[PDB]
């Protein structure tokens, strides 16, 4: 993009990326703390 | 577990029949309380789709009526069952 | 005039709070005939207001925009311009009464750590060496500056109990 | 002749429950040992299919019924249906998560149903056993979202 | 008359008679005299 | 076990510390023969916890990425709808910043 | 930050757009502030100020100080 | 069997134990080595139990405890009485009840407390008063200041000779074990007798008494030429005029023909229009057949004369099969342990005084009551609280019962050790109901605070939305208005306004009219519930795991009020019941404030206000059907739309609770330091403070201690509680004054 060439953000980019880091990401960290909690040894 | 509990006997079956017979065609205001529930029940079966509204005499007959039953029938069991076991 | 503040007795501002006051109390004076107590608790509840409006003024109290005195309590400026019955007086007025609490409370722990089961005593009070001390007390700094110099007053502390850290 | 309808459990006064007509009553504990979670014999994945029929077939409704969207004729019924089978989802990838958590290790004692005659291992105890059991939840949750969707699109009554 | 002045010399009946000795000296000094402000005599 | 009195015995203690299944049967393929082979290949492919975890996930991420870029504004969510003409003054008590 | 730059008295900064789908309608009209078309939030942190007495002016130039300090993270 | 059993002079009358103030515990009978002698020299005064185990000394010292308690309160009222006889307005205000604010309290002209005597009309200034005692003295016929004088003084007298009654009744001739073991004589007694005799008297007041006074109050007479009530007494004449069923002369009574005393023994549902409350020949016909009630209920059970009904038989008769042995053992505990007794008693008294709060909101029995907001909003406060720390306490001394006064022996397979049994059953099913209603109360409050937020009204909780209309309790309001047409027939209108279809205005004042229930209602009544379960569920966990517990077997031999039993376990702080207590009123405390705000905003809202020509306007805007279903709602269009008069009380006659508001927030803050800290912090701050105190010789014999553990929680409790009460107090008062 023009004058906005570093990390060009869409328009899409806010409703896009809004519900990965809400919905994705937190069920990740939770899947992935969870295994790691719950490991045996 | 001696799976009598709660034992369903005929009998107390009967006392249900009674209720019907003492408050029913038993004069005082208008017919009956049961007979007032009776034409209650028989204008609610009218709107089918709706239901009785908040106005509706019918919630009071009802409610009444099934306390003055629910009574009848601990009181007959608890007796015809305190007359077999010894506690009268 | 110090500290941009002017004198009561000059202050329009204080003058127009003297206004609002006698107008609000003037208006429950209304619904009361003058004959009646009420009438008269007002009237005594109005004379209080102006003799203190008065005596607050012209006594080198000063004020800032807001109509309300103010105190000074920088010694030496309180001196010089009038105003060391505002803070300076109390200060010592006060001390001389707390010196008289802290002097017969030490006198009478004094005296009746020197009895046996002294615990009894704070809890069953004596009367007549608790009086007795109560109007002996009127020389406090006397007697405090007299223990100070000799060791009565303080205790060296190897027999003052002290934390084990 | 008291009867003592208030006894514990095998005569035994010492653990947790006491023998109660909620429990002991016939009526209920064949309507619980009928239960699917209760069928031992049964293979986990056919257990799993039928609890996830059920839940997600009840799960739809208050989806459809309180949605953001209810006022909306004709998208509420599909709203609700996807936002059922996302919270499906949602369930089934928890469940694997606890089938990965709690089945580990190896259990060691038996469940020694009344009288004895215990079997030697329930499969649904077990970690593929359990995994199989999320997997028929999964297929189960999303086949009643679907039927409850087709049954919101014909219909003689309501939804 | 000493048995019950023994009582009379404990803690909350000092607790009294200092707080009505108090009390009194400074409604009465409120009272007669008005509300001051500097101690200008 | 429970003869008269006695409630251990330290050779079936399956009994004595209290495990009991209180609603437990062992009837085997309650269902009928012919429904079981529809979803028992329904699952074999799911069966594994890795590929159920992958298929929610599959599912997971692609519906919430659907969501937003595609998902709304087809249920015309007020969200990406826009604004007609609200809310570019600010400030009672003056100063009418923006 | 132009329009701040333009008129830093009249135009109020902003922080962030907010995209949250739970938002009604009236919720995303009354929140865009600033001159804007989406739901945006106003800036109180003194970014604004800060970089407008350092020279900043362009967005550009905020692009390229993004990924540098990214860079030095 | 049943006699009177006295032991005559016990103790000696002198003043011995009063010289040593630590005499009725042995522990406390050495000296004050500590400061903590003090707190448990006042804190183990009353406590009985440990100052003999001998239950005939404790009965005597709890009889002549009631004793000195019922002095006191006879000293309260003659005193009340006095300051109406004294400084009041009560002859102005019978005069002009509509117009003239009541006012009993008069300060004095010391310090600035001139601005407190209110301009309450009348040629009168003073504090005006929120206890409704000018209404009292209305109903009950009272005319000039020279009765309240009377009355005053012959309160005084029954003081007096209440409290020469306890000293007789303990020191001379003290009653033994037997005499207050006589169950039956006491129930009888305190039936026919107390209440009985009580209410037939009132009856014959009001009938002789009180019921030609107001007959000629509210016709405009004025009560300067009013006869007074001995001529209505004495002279048959005056009394047939007011009414004519005075001319028989008791001829109906004993001939049974009481239809003739229709006219000041009448069965009318509803208010008196001129004065708006209830009609006095209904509370006459009313405690006259209370008092038939408790005369025939006091004669039902056997104390000497072979008839009558044998309490243990009637418990240990009562024996259903999924209880196994019914109430066989209750018999012995409630005759041998005074603190069950006390725990029902408190539980019974608390719920009453519920009772009476809310028939009193109701339906008002006093006139010029209803119009009077203050005193309504006053007395429905103050019995709301005072019942629910009857409530607290009952369940306090049930803990204490079960701690000391409980022993396995006489109880095997009863209802009391079967609920020990099953303690956790009860636990785990009332711990479910409770996040349940927490859940669908407060989370439905949450989530229409969240889409009013989110700019979504039509998605709430709320009329215009999807509403929860409580039909159950429509239907009962429905029922009840329409109970006088066909189920009691008799009856001339409603029991009560909450359901009717008029509305009654005295003074161009809403007296008592429809009260319409929505959605707002629902959620606030839903919290009530789960608000008052959960108290329930800490009291009662409390009391049932005071004896043992999973965690602490031993927890019956640590006593009932101990602090702790170490940090082991992971810590077992609070874990004893008095702790439960100790959170419990807090709980109390919460569920009591929500219910007043409630009530407050509910009356203020769609009750209280002013009748106009055009249509009844309300004290607000009538904003409870549209702001009580979010917190932001509650919050700003209660506690912020109100409580503006309070911050500008200041410079007027009720500056006085701005400042008791403040000082609320004062000791409501300063509490927090006893309940969020510990001890060791303090204790150390004491140690270096005994250091300083130690460098002067200034030590004192006793030792300063930090306080207890279980001494922190109750100052801290107390503190909270005293600060949120009078918090409440002044803001209710100022804001029901200012406006109402
Ligand atoms: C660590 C500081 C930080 C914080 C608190 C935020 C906070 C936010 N960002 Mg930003 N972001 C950051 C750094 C940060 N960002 C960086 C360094 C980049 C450049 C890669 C971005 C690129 C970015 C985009 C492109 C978008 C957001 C969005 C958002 C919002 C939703 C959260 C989200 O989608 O995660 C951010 C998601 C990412 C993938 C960035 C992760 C970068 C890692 C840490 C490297 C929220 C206001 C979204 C929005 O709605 O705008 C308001 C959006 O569309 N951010
Ligand atoms: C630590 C406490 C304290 C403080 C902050 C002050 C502060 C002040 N004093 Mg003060 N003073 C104090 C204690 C204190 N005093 C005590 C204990 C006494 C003895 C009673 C005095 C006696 C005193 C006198 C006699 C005078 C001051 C004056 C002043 C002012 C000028 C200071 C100065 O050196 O000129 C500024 C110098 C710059 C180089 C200043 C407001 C003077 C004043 O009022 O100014 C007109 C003045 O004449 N003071
Ligand atoms: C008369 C006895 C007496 C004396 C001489 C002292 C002296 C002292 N205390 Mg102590 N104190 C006392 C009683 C006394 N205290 C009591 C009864 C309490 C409990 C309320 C305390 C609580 C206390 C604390 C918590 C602290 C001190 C501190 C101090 C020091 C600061 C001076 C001061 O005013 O403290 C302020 C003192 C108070 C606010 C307590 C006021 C309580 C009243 C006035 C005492 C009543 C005593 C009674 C009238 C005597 C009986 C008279 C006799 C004829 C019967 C000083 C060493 C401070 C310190 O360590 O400084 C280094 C500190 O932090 N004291
Ligand atoms: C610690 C702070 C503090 C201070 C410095 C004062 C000091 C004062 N206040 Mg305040 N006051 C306080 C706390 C305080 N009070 C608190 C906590 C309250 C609330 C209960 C009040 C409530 C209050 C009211 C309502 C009034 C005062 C008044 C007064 C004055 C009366 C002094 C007196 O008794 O005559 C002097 C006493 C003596 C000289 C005693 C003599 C002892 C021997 C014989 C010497 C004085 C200026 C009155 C006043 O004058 O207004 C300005 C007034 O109207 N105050
Ligand atoms: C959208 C998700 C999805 C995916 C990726 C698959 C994919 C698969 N399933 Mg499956 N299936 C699905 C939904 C899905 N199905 C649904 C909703 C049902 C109804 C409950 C079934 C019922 C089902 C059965 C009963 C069987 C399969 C089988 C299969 C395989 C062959 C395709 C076939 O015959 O279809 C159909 C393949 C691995 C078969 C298989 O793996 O055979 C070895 C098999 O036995 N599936
Ligand atoms: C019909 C007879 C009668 C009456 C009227 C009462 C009345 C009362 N009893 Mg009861 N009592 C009775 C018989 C009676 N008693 C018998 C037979 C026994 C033995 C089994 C007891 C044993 C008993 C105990 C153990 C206790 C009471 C208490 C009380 C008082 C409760 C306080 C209350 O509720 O507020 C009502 C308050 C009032 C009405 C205030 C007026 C009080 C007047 C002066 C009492 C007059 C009634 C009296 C019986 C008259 C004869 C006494 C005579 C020697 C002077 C109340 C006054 C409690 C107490 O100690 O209080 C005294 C208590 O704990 N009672
Ligand atoms: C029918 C009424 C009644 C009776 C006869 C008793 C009798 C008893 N209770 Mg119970 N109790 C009651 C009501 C009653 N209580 C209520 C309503 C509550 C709830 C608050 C409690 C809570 C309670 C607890 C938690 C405990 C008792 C205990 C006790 C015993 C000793 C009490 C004692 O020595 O206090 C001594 C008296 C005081 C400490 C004075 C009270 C001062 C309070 C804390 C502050 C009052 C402030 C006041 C309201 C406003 C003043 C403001 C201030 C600025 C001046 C005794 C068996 C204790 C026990 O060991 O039982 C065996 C115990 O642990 N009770
Ligand atoms: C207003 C203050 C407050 C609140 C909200 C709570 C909350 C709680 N206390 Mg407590 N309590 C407090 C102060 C408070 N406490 C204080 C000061 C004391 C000391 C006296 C106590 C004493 C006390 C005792 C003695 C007991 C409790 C219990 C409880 C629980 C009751 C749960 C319930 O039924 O409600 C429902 C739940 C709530 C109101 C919590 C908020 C729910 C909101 C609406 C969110 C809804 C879901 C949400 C969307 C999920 C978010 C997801 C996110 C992670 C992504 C809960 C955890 C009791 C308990 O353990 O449960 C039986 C109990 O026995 N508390
Ligand atoms: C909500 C709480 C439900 C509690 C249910 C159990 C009650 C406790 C219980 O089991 O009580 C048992 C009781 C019958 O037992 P019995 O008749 O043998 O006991 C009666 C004697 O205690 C007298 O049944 C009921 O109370 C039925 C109504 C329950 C509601
Ligand atoms: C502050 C505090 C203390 C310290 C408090 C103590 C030691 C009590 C102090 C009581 C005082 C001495 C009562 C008297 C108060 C004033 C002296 C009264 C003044 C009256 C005027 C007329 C002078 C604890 O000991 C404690 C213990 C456990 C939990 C929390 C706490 C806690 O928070
Ligand atoms: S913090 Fe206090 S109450 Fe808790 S275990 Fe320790 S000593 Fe006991």
């Amino acid at each position: 993009a023009t004058e906005g060439y570093p990390f060009v953000p869409p328009d899409w980019a806010p409703a896009l990326f809004v519900p990965l880091t809400g919905l994705v990401l937190p069920a990740v960290g939770m899947a992935w703390a969870f295994t790691y909690i719950q490991k045996e040894r | 577990n001696w799976l009598r509990v709660d034992p369903i006997v005929p009998a107390i079956s009967f006392v249900g029949w009674t209720l019907p017979s003492n408050i029913g065609t038993s004069a005082l205001n208008g017919q009956s309380l049961f007979g007032a529930f009776y034409e209650s029940i028989g204008q609610n079966l009218a709107h089918w789709p709706t239901g009785p509204a908040l106005d509706d005499k019918f919630w009071l007959y009802m409610v009444t009526w099934h306390t003055g039953l629910f009574i009848v029938m601990l009181l007959g069991q608890v007796g015809v069952q305190g007359k077999k076991q010894g506690y009268w | 005039d110090i500290a941009g503040l002017t004198p009561c007795s000059e202050s329009k501002a204080y003058n127009k709070l003297e206004r609002k006051e006698l107008k609000v109390l003037d208006k429950r004076l209304k619904k009361y005939e003058p004959g009646s107590a009420p009438y008269l608790a007002l009237q005594a509840t109005k004379e209080r207001t102006e003799n203190r409006f008065k005596t607050y003024a012209k006594q080198g109290l000063l004020c800032g925009n807001d109509g309300l005195p103010h105190l000074i309590s920088d010694p030496g400026l309180a001196l010089r311009f009038n105003h060391a019955g505002e803070v300076f007086i109390p200060t010592f007025g006060f001390l001389y009464v707390a010196g008289y609490i802290g002097h017969v409370g030490r006198q009478y722990i004094i005296l009746s750590k020197e009895d046996a089961k002294p615990t009894d005593k704070e809890i069953i009070l004596d009367v007549p060496l608790a009086l007795k001390l109560a109007f002996q007390g009127w020389a406090w700094p006397l007697a405090s500056i007299q223990e100070l110099r000799n060791g009565s007053l303080l205790e060296k502390d190897e027999n003052i109990t002290v934390s084990p850290r | 002749k008291p009867q003592q309808v208030i006894q514990p459990i095998n005569g035994d006064p010492f653990v947790g429950m006491l023998e109660t007509p909620v429990t002991s009553a016939p009526i209920v504990a064949n309507y619980l040992s009928n239960l699917p979670a209760y069928r031992t014999g049964v293979a986990p994945n056919l257990r799993g299919v039928e609890i996830g029929l059920a839940h997600g077939f009840l799960l739809a409704g208050p989806f459809i019924k309180l949605g953001p969207l209810r006022d909306v004729p004709g998208t509420a019924e599909v709203v609700g249906c996807m936002s059922a089978a996302g919270l499906v989802l949602i369930l089934a990838l928890c469940l694997s998560l606890y089938g990965n958590a709690a089945f580990q290790n190896q259990p060691s004692m038996g469940k020694k149903t009344l009288s004895g005659r215990p079997l030697p291992q329930d499969p649904l105890m077990s970690e593929e056993g359990w995994a199989k059991f999320a997997a028929g939840f999964t297929v189960g949750g999303l086949s009643g979202v679907a039927w409850a969707y087709i049954l919101t699109q014909i219909l003689p009554y309501y939804s | 008359m000493k048995d019950f002045t023994t009582y009379l010399s404990t803690a909350p009946v000092v607790g009294l008679g200092w707080a009505i000795f108090t009390s009194g000296l400074l409604i009465e000094i409120n009272r007669f005299f008005p509300d001051p402000l500097v101690f200008s005599f | 076990y429970g003869e008269q009195s006695k409630y251990f015995d330290l050779q079936d203690l399956e009994n004595t510390t209290g495990a009991w299944d209180l609603y437990g049967v062992d009837e085997k393929k309650r269902y009928p023969g012919l429904q079981e082979e529809f979803f028992q290949r329904a699952t074999d492919a799911v069966s594994r916890r890795e590929a159920l975890n992958g298929f929610v996930a599959l599912t997971g991420v692609a519906s919430i990425a659907l969501f937003g870029l595609k998902g709304a504004s087809t249920l015309e969510l007020p969200i990406t709808k826009g604004p007609r003409m609200e809310k570019t003054e600010n400030g009672k008590g003056g100063i009418l910043r923006s | 930050f132009e329009q701040w730059v333009t008129d830093p008295i009249h135009v109020r900064p902003i922080a962030h757009a907010i995209w949250d789908p739970h938002f009604g309608q009236p919720a995303v009209e009354a929140f865009t502030r600033g001159g804007a078309s989406g739901p945006v939030n106003i800036a109180t942190s003194g970014v604004y100020q800060w970089w407008y007495t350092i020279g900043l002016r362009s967005n550009q130039e905020l692009y390229v100080s993004s990924v540098f300090l990214a860079l030095v993270s | 069997k049943v006699k009177i059993a006295v032991d005559r002079n016990p103790v000696e009358t002198n003043f011995e134990k009063w010289a040593k103030p630590g005499h009725f515990s042995r522990a406390l009978a050495k000296g004050p080595n500590t400061t903590t002698w003090i707190w448990n020299l006042h804190a183990d005064a009353h406590d009985f139990d440990n100052h003999t185990s001998d239950l005939e000394e404790i009965s005597r010292k709890v009889f002549s405890a009631h004793f000195g308690q019922l002095g006191i309160i006879l000293i309260w009222l003659s005193g009340m009485y006095f300051h109406g006889a004294r400084f009041s307005n009560y002859e102005g205000w019978l005069s002009d009840p509509t117009h003239i604010k009541p006012s009993a309290q008069v300060v004095w002209p010391i310090v600035g407390q001139e601005i407190l005597n209110g301009d309450v009309g009348g040629g009168f200034q003073g504090i005006q008063i929120t206890s409704g005692f000018f209404q009292l003295w209305r109903a009950s016929g009272i005319t000039s200041e020279l009765q309240l004088y009377s009355t005053a003084i012959g309160g005084l007298v029954l003081a007096a000779a209440c409290f020469f009654a306890g000293w007789f009744h303990y020191h001379k001739a003290a009653p033994k074990l037997e005499w207050f073991q006589n169950v039956e004589s006491m129930l009888n007694h305190h039936l026919a007798g107390l209440l009985g005799l009580g209410s037939l008297a009132w009856a014959g007041h009001q009938i002789h008494v009180s019921l030609p006074v107001n007959k000629l109050l509210d016709a405009g007479v004025d009560p300067k030429e009013i006869p007074l009530p001995h001529e209505f007494l004495l002279n048959q004449s005056i009394i047939a005029d007011l009414y004519p069923s005075f001319s028989k002369g008791l001829a109906p009574f004993f001939t049974l023909n009481w239809a003739e005393y229709s006219d000041f023994l009448t069965f009318k549902g509803g208010l008196n229009p001129v004065t708006g409350g209830l009609w006095l020949s209904d509370t006459a016909h009313h405690h006259l057949a209370i008092a038939v009630l408790f005369l025939v209920a006091g004669h039902q059970y056997r104390t000497n004369w072979g008839i009558g009904h044998s309490i243990k038989d009637i418990l240990e008769s009562h024996k259903g099969p999924f209880t196994g042995n019914g109430h066989a053992g209750l018999y012995e505990i409630l005759t041998t342990s005074w603190h069950a007794q006390l725990a029902i008693n408190l539980a019974l008294f608390g719920s009453l005084s519920i009772i009476v709060a809310h028939h009193m909101y109701a339906m008002p029995p006093y006139p010029y009551l209803a119009t009077d907001y203050g005193t309504q909003l006053s007395l429905f406060t103050h019995h709301m609280w005072i019942g629910g720390f009857c409530v607290v306490g009952a369940g306090a001394h049930a803990a204490i019962f079960m701690v000391r006064d409980y022993d396995p022996t006489n109880n095997y397979n009863n209802l009391l050790d079967r609920v020990i049994r099953h303690r956790d059953a009860i636990i785990s099913h009332l711990n479910w109901v409770s996040i349940f209603l927490g859940f669908h109360s407060f989370g439905l409050y949450i989530h229409n605070d969240t889409m009013s937020a989110l700019g979504r009204p039509q998605d709430m909780f709320s009329d215009t939305a999807i509403q929860l209309q409580p039909v159950f309790a429509q239907w009962i309001q429905n029922t009840h208005f329409t109970a006088p047409q066909l189920t009691a027939p008799n009856a001339l209108a409603a029991t009560s306004l909450t359901w009717g279809g008029d509305v009654v205005a005295v003074g161009g004042k809403v007296a008592m009219m429809p009260i319409a229930l929505g959605t707002s209602d629902f959620l606030v009544h839903h919290i009530h519930a789960f608000t008052i379960h959960v108290t329930v569920l800490i009291l009662l966990k409390g009391v049932l795991f005071a004896r043992s517990s999973r965690l602490i077997p031993d927890k019956a031999n640590l006593g009932f009020r101990f602090p702790c039993d170490g940090p082991g376990r992971g810590g077992t702080c609070q874990v004893s019941a008095w702790d439960h207590v100790f959170l419990g009123l807090f709980w109390m405390y919460n569920s009591l404030s929500i219910v007043i705000f409630h009530f407050s905003w509910k009356m203020q809202s769609d009750v209280w206000g002013t009748v106009t020509d055009s249509g009844v306007s309300h004290i607000t805007g009538g904003n409870f059907a549209q702001s009580a279903n979010t917190i932001n709602g509650w919050l700003r269009d209660f506690l912020w739309a109100q409580s503006s008069q309070v911050i500008q009380s200041y410079g007027s006659a009720l500056s006085a609770y701005g400042l008791m508001f403040l000082g609320a927030h004062f000791v409501w803050a300063f509490s927090l330091m006893f309940l969020f800290s510990g001890r060791g912090y303090w204790q150390e701050l004491i140690e270096s403070i005994v250091w300083a105190h130690n460098k002067l010789r200034v030590a004192p014999s006793i030792q300063p201690r930090a306080l207890s553990i279980t001494q922190g929680r109750a100052v801290g409790v107390a503190h909270y509680l005293l600060g949120g009460i009078a918090t409440t107090w002044s803001f209710f008062l100022a804001r029901i004054i200012a406006v109402g």
